[PDB]
């Protein structure tokens, strides 16, 4: 498990969960939860058991959201009924599948190649970049992608990211766009 | 008002020669007349060897019936044994009823090790308008049979709604199906999720991803 | 080439009566005295009825004792074996077998009688399709899965029956007393893409036969 090292940055807020109950946006470090120090996903996972092996029944949330930090209120799930607080971790933007002769694939993009841009936004998840394409209305996209793994002391370099210029086709059956990219699984 | 008697489990190597018992529990046995059937995984059974020694043809020539009077046993003889030969027997006899022995799985092995093959399907689109979402994990062309299947979420350990089938052969190797039961809301509650079958100390393992295509 | 089709299989509620079929053919059915065998996956093959090629002589297996009634019509050239006050013990598979004088020379390919309380539960039928990348990979594999029905068996047939090479259909697990089984067919990508693969699930219990085709998945 990866997303137990990196920093609690909410990704997909479940339908119908105590996170959404409260209206938790997509993109909410929580740092902070009754107590609790939330600094990587192990704390929260952690912090989760210890607030139901103590039977506490309801808590306060802490979370940073444009740069200030949130104090809401929220209900305890049980970590022995099967209950969850209802929140996924960042999901990547990096390329698992590329369709053979899709518009992605008449370009030139590879799997493990990370998107960072989207028509000059910047994505953080791979369901931001589906949402931006969602409604690109079938014209000319373009995105800013980061190809292969860099050397330590290497990665927080300007380097010359390789831009694509994409054009979504339709879809011959149902009628919908597609530029034919996969997420890595 | 007899039973027969028959080895539940024999295994011989492929291209031996296998004598299969059927020793009659009380009475006489060349008294009364004993039948071979084959039975294949799920098929009808086959006459194999009727009247004691006697053969149909369009069997092969290598199935032989016969009559031990001494250990009061009845012995079908199986030389050269093939992987199409792989399958139950039962022995057959009469007197004022009609019963049947207990069954003989005459397994074959000589097949060289093979690592499964998985296949993953995520839940249709047809299931999740019912917030019912099904992960199907069929592992196919392995031997021998003994695998240790079990489902991870995010490669944490899940063992909730599990369903695994028991291993049983086809071609000349066995297949096994495996499935995770989870609601529509559980199904894009993670991210990944992995089918892990251990097999001879290999294991193999595929994923799904909730998230789909753009 | 001799023939034997059994009828009148699926579920009865225990104490309750049916009445199994098996129509002959290929040989002179009067010539030939027949019976019936039953098989629990268990206890293995149990002789049930046998009947003379006259119909004159009624034998029945002590395993059952004054249940059932053999009769045959010679007319029609069939079997008829009435079961009455069953137990949850009698289900099996049962098979009818033409005699040769001292054994069954063939068989039929039988029926799963189920002896249960529980009301039969129809399947319900969704489609398998990849939703990795459809890769360039001259290879696919599709399948239909078959949730909670009962009891046994179904059987699935793939564009009616007319893909049969790379076909396999894996066995039932039973959880919550449904079964729940998958079948796959392994075609290349030239053949997915261009013509139509639809695999045909039928259940004799629940009598209903739907067909579905495997689509590629969307987004």
């Amino acid at each position: 498990p990866k997303y137990l090292k990196e920093p609690v940055v909410v990704g997909y807020v479940q339908r119908d969960s105590i996170a959404q109950k409260i209206g938790i946006k997509p993109g909410d470090k929580i740092i902070k939860i009754n107590g609790y120090e939330v600094r990587t996903w192990e704390d929260l996972r952690d912090a989760l058991i210890r607030l139901s092996l103590d039977g506490v029944k309801e808590t306060t949330l802490f979370l940073e959201r444009n740069g200030e930090v949130l104090h809401l209120t929220i209900k305890v799930p049980n970590v022995q009924k099967g209950e969850e607080l209802g929140i996924a971790p960042l999901v990547k933007p990096v390329v698992g599948g590329v369709k053979k002769g899709s518009p992605a694939d008449q370009v030139g993009i590879k799997p493990g190649d990370l998107i960072l841009e989207v028509n000059g936004k910047k994505i953080n998840t791979w369901y931001e970049l589906v949402e931006e394409v969602r409604k690109s209305q079938g014209k000319a996209i373009k995105l800013k992608i980061l190809r292969g793994v860099a050397m330590p002391g290497a990665e927080d370099d300007v380097v010359k990211m390789i831009e694509k210029e994409l054009i979504p086709a339709k879809d011959p059956k149902t009628g919908t766009y597609f530029i034919g990219l996969f997420p890595k699984t | 008002q007899f039973v027969l008697t028959q080895p539940n489990s024999v295994s011989t190597n492929l291209g031996s020669t296998v004598k299969l018992s059927c020793k009659r529990s009380t009475g006489n046995i060349g008294s009364n007349y004993v039948n071979w059937y084959q039975q294949h995984e799920g098929r009808s059974p086959t006459t194999m060897i009727y009247r004691d020694d006697k053969r149909p043809d369009g069997v092969p020539d290598r199935f032989s019936g016969s009559i031990d009077r001494s250990s009061n046993s009845a012995l079908l003889t199986i030389n050269n044994v093939q992987t199409e030969d792989e399958a139950d027997y039962f022995c057959h006899s009469y007197s004022s009823g009609i019963v049947f022995g207990g069954g003989t799985k005459l397994t074959v092995l000589g097949q060289p090790k093979s690592t499964p093959t998985l296949t993953v399907f995520p839940p249709s689109t047809e299931e999740l308008q019912g917030n019912k979402a099904t992960l199907v994990c069929l592992i196919s062309d392995f031997y021998p049979s003994d695998v240790e299947v079990a489902w991870k979420a995010n490669g944490a350990p899940i063992s909730q709604g599990v369903d695994t089938a028991n291993p049983t052969k086809q071609g000349n190797k066995y297949i096994a199906s495996s499935f995770l039961r989870l609601t529509a809301e559980q199904w894009r509650s993670r991210n990944s999720f992995t089918c892990q079958v251990t097999h001879e100390g290999n294991t193999v393992e595929k994923s799904l991803s909730p998230a789909e295509c753009v | 080439e001799v023939q034997l089709v059994e009828s009148g299989g699926g579920l009865v509620q225990p104490g309750r009566s049916l009445k199994l079929s098996c129509a002959a053919s290929g040989f002179t059915f009067s010539n030939y005295g027949m019976a019936w065998v039953r098989q629990t996956p268990t206890k293995g093959l149990e002789w049930i009825a046998s009947i003379s090629a006259g119909g004159d002589k009624t034998y029945y297996g002590d395993s059952v004792k004054g249940r059932f009634s053999i009769s045959r019509d010679n007319a029609k050239t069939t079997h008829y074996l009435q079961m009455d006050s069953l137990r949850s013990e009698d289900t099996a598979t049962y098979y009818c077998a033409k005699t040769s004088r001292v054994y069954f020379d063939y068989w039929g390919q039988g029926v799963m009688v189920t002896v249960s309380s529980a009301e039969t539960t129809a399947p319900s039928v969704y489609p398998l399709a990849p939703g990795t990348a459809l890769k360039s990979n001259s290879m696919v594999t599709l399948g239909c899965l078959v949730k909670g029905y009962f009891p046994e068996p179904v059987t699935v047939t793939w564009n009616s029956g007319a893909l049969s090479s790379g076909v396999h259909t894996f066995p039932a697990v039973l959880q919550s007393g449904l079964y729940t089984l998958t079948s796959s067919v392994t075609v290349p990508s030239s053949t997915w893409s261009s013509q139509a693969v639809t695999c045909n699930v039928a259940h004799p219990a629940s009598s209903t036969k739907v067909d579905k085709k495997i689509v590629p998945r969307e987004c």
